[PDB]
């Protein structure tokens, strides 16, 4: 719902 | 001597992952954001509900405190900032400038600035009286996980997916330091220590260091909790026992010794990864807050 919840690669 | 936080309080209400929790510097309060695109304030000692603060269009990431305890900023997947007043809940200004989602925001010490890290990879830099932005740092190469001013407010330090630790000249804009280690993994997480000589930084190669500024060094690592996926915070307990605390990817909460690096202990209770952790000004007190599948806030308290 957010980035900071979200895994970014 | 090692600490014995217990759980006291477990905290529901938002509907979505938790992003962040801080505890207000006056002590009296607990702020929460959340991917469910809200703010709430708790009561620091009690855990007790006090409200919501809504206004964000998207998920948040982060949020912070003004020195008097007055005013919040959040930084949003809508691609903005906003500062309230948490008194009323107003949303007093709406921050535009950074071209993709606002990950990571703090205000200066005095409070009349705030400071702002985006996918965008820049680091913005606010008066929070106009609610203008004042510049804009071409900081990294990749998006900016965290930044966070010095004890006086002359410094910034940001951290970076792209593997390095800047720290920034608040007036000039100018980069002053670039801090990596032997190997270069994502620094998801990046903090001045409370006295402000060292800098506490996590890596996602499950790594917490704490380096001293002026010599540019690692001093110390901590290590044995599980960070790979997520912009974990990490917090420097000063009330008790001086510990180093973090959430972790185990769904635990994990506290070391900051001097031997050992660890103290470990909390169980969540049922997701814990994203973020902050630690009472006053009080032996720790909270705790988990994404997802867990969706709550924890209340932990130690006699030292």
């Amino acid at each position: 719902g957010s980035a900071r919840a979200e895994v970014h690669l | 001597v090692k600490p014995n936080y217990a759980l006291k309080f477990t905290l529901a209400g938002h509907t979505k992952a938790v992003s962040s929790v801080k505890f207000s510097p006056n002590g009296e309060w607990l702020a929460s954001s959340s991917a469910d695109k809200l703010i709430k304030i708790w009561g620091a000692y009690d855990g007790k509900f006090e409200k919501t603060i809504s206004g964000h269009k998207l998920g948040i990431s982060d949020v912070a405190w003004s020195s008097d305890s007055n005013l919040l900023v959040s930084a949003s997947d809508d691609k903005t900032l906003k500062i309230w007043d948490v008194s009323s809940g107003k949303c007093l200004k709406t921050l535009k400038g950074h071209s993709n989602y606002v990950f990571c925001c703090n205000f200066n010490p005095q409070s009349n600035l705030i400071v702002s890290g985006s996918f965008d990879e820049s680091v913005r830099i606010w008066d929070v009286k106009t609610g203008k932005c004042l510049k804009t740092l071409p900081a990294h190469s990749d998006p900016v996980s965290a930044v966070h001013f010095n004890r006086d407010g002359s410094l910034i330090v940001s951290s970076s997916y792209d593997g390095l630790c800047r720290i920034w000249d608040t007036a000039s804009g100018q980069c002053l330091k670039t801090l990596i280690d032997d190997d270069n993994p994502p620094v998801s997480f990046v903090k001045f220590s409370p006295n402000g000589k060292y800098i506490l930084a996590a890596t996602l190669d499950n790594t917490l260091k704490l380096w001293d500024y002026s010599k540019g060094k690692c001093l110390k690592t901590y290590t044995g909790h599980k960070n790979e996926k997520y912009c974990i915070f990490a917090n420097f307990s000063v009330t008790g026992g001086k510990w180093i605390v973090s959430g972790s990817e185990d769904n635990l909460v994990y506290i070391w010794n900051l001097q031997t690096k050992e660890i103290v202990q470990k909390l169980q209770g969540h049922t997701d990864v814990v994203i973020s952790t902050a630690c009472h000004p006053t009080e032996n007190i720790i909270a705790s807050a988990a994404l997802e599948n867990d969706k709550t806030i924890k209340l932990w308290k130690s006699d030292c």
